[PDB]
């Protein structure tokens, strides 16, 4: 299922290319990375705490869930 | 043949004449110069030749593609049959009046540059809803509406006989005439008498007929039915039993109820909506009237509005001696003696009357119907009214 | 016409999705600049 190059008519495999993916699935990558602190954010402090350390903490100090031997959410 | 607009009044006037008599001149003249060339010389073999090189360019293989878009600069996309997708110069003999995306483009067979285009089928839907002549009848066989029948050549014909009248004031034929009434009294015969009358495409379609069973297929029903009338000059449509499809709007349902009044919404945007309608006119029809949606038939949609009552007392006696005409009658038919009841006795119900009566006629194999037969034929079709007798009376 | 699908490393190289008839890797001709292309827009080809 990999994708490789051949030559056009010997048929002899010849690079290895990037996967491929359907063109709707690579638009739905992100490019511009908005930009909205989380002060423009009020009255919701504790819902975006639950979130934060849903996601993002666990991608930056992983060494804490593995000490507490919990996998995180 | 593209002629010059004379842009004066537009109205029989001295400058109308003048400009007129000046492009009357030129083309005097030039049709002079040009008798005058062709006795001095042919030209068949110079204009011959160029077919020669025109057929050497393009050669024997020519190549059926279908344009897909063009640049609007003397290329395009032509399509090959297996769905490959080349970019194509067009050349400077195709008549581009006849290039717009989806026509049936004749490409050059090794280069695919565009060289021509042909003709497709004229039966999208034009067929299957044009109605042609009436095998009814035309206005002979119509009496009793007199105003009515005035009203509607009003409205759709004299707006096409003679436009000078209107145009003379400034001011635009109505839109939309909506014919509403008690069932069975002359408003599909009536716009089939102004369409087999008239000189335009005469379209006709049953709301019932717009009710689909796949999702969006009503909208696009509709859309198509009023994009084929600009395709075609002046048009007129008839949507009649409108009511299966407009109706009162109560928010309150569900099912494919939501799908009606969608379509319903898609017809009042094509009726009165952002672009201009273009020439078209739009008849209805609707037994029941009071149950229409108040945007569907406000002013602007539909200006004229036709009541439609049933025969009084004479209508009656037009109308049975115009189906009775055509049947050898026995010599004691009290006519009158059935039409003087007043048992609101209906056009369609006319109908009934006569075609019972002489079917009994044929039944009894006498050469002639007599008027015991009709006064047993009405008995009979008047036997289809039931109902409570006493309760609201 | 093709449709480019990748442009892989600074160098161009240019993936193409020629419609029904096959896929490609292939170059830029000298008359487009490299910043004319980019990943999804509809090119042409030649047909050598
Ligand atoms: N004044 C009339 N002159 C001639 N025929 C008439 C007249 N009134 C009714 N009819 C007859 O009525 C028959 C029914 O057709 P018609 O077009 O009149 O129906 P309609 O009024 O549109 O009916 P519906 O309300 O059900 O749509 C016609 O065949 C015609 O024979
Ligand atoms: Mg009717």
């Amino acid at each position: 299922g990999d994708l490789v190059g051949v030559n056009k008519d010997s048929y002899l495999i010849l690079e290895t290319l990037p996967t491929e993916y359907d063109s709707r699935v690579k638009a739905m990558e992100v490019d511009e990375r908005p930009t909205e602190q989380y002060s423009d954010i009020g009255g919701l402090d504790k819902q975006i705490q639950e979130l934060v350390e849903a996601i993002v903490l666990p991608m930056n100090h992983k060494e804490k869930f593995e000490n507490l031997g919990i996998q995180p959410p | 043949a593209s002629k010059l607009p004379l842009v004066t009044p537009h109205t029989q006037c001295r400058l109308k004449l003048l400009k007129l008599e000046r492009i009357k001149d030129y083309l005097l003249m030039e049709e002079e110069f040009i008798r005058n060339q062709e006795q001095m010389k042919p030209l068949e073999e110079k204009q011959e030749e160029e077919r020669s090189k025109v057929d050497d360019l393009r050669g024997t293989p020519m190549s059926v593609g279908t344009l897909e878009e063009i640049i609007d600069d003397n290329h395009a996309i032509v399509s090959t049959s297996v769905g490959s997708e080349h970019y194509v110069s067009i050349l400077s003999f195709v008549d581009k009046d006849l290039l717009e995306p989806g026509c049936s483009v004749l490409l050059n067979h090794k280069v695919h540059a565009v060289i021509g285009v042909l003709m497709d089928d004229t039966d999208p839907l034009v067929t299957v809803m044009k109605v042609e002549k009436a095998p009814q009848e035309t206005y002979a066989d119509i009496g009793g509406l007199d105003n009515q029948i005035q009203e509607i050549k009003e409205s759709v014909e004299l707006p096409l006989t003679h436009p000078e009248y209107y145009e003379e004031m400034g001011i635009k034929p109505p839109k939309g005439v909506i014919l509403y009434g008690p069932p069975g009294t002359g408003k599909t015969l009536l716009a089939k008498a102004v369409a087999n009358q008239t000189s335009a495409t005469f379209l006709r379609v049953v709301g019932s007929e717009l009710i689909q069973k796949y999702l969006g297929d009503g909208p696009k029903l509709v859309r198509e039915l009023f994009r084929v009338a600009e395709e075609h000059a002046p048009s007129i449509v008839f949507i009649d039993e409108i009511d299966a499809i407009g109706t009162k709007r109560y928010d309150s349902n569900s099912g494919g109820e939501r799908e009606i009044q969608r379509t319903m919404l898609e017809l009042l945007n094509q009726l009165d909506g952002f672009d201009s309608r273009g020439d078209v006119k739009v008849i209805m029809a609707t037994n029941r009237i009071e149950t229409l949606d108040p945007a569907l038939i406000r002013p602007g949609r539909i200006d004229r509005k036709i009541e439609f009552p049933l025969p009084d007392e004479k209508t009656k006696k037009r109308i049975f001696q115009i189906h009775t005409s055509r049947m050898t009658l026995a010599d004691d038919v009290t006519l009158d003696d059935l039409i003087m009841a007043k048992d609101d006795l209906s056009g369609a119900d006319i109908k009934a009357i006569c075609t019972e009566a002489g079917l009994m006629a044929l039944r009894e194999r006498r050469m002639k119907v007599t008027n015991e037969d009709f006064k047993k034929s009405k008995e009979n079709v008047l036997y289809k009214k039931q109902e409570g007798t006493p309760e609201g009376l | 016409c093709t449709k480019i699908i990748n442009a892989d490393s600074e160098d161009p190289k240019y993936i193409i999705n020629v419609k029904q008839f096959a896929k490609f890797v292939v170059d830029l001709s000298d008359q487009v600049a490299p910043t004319d292309i980019e990943e999804g827009m509809r090119v042409g080809v030649d047909r050598n």
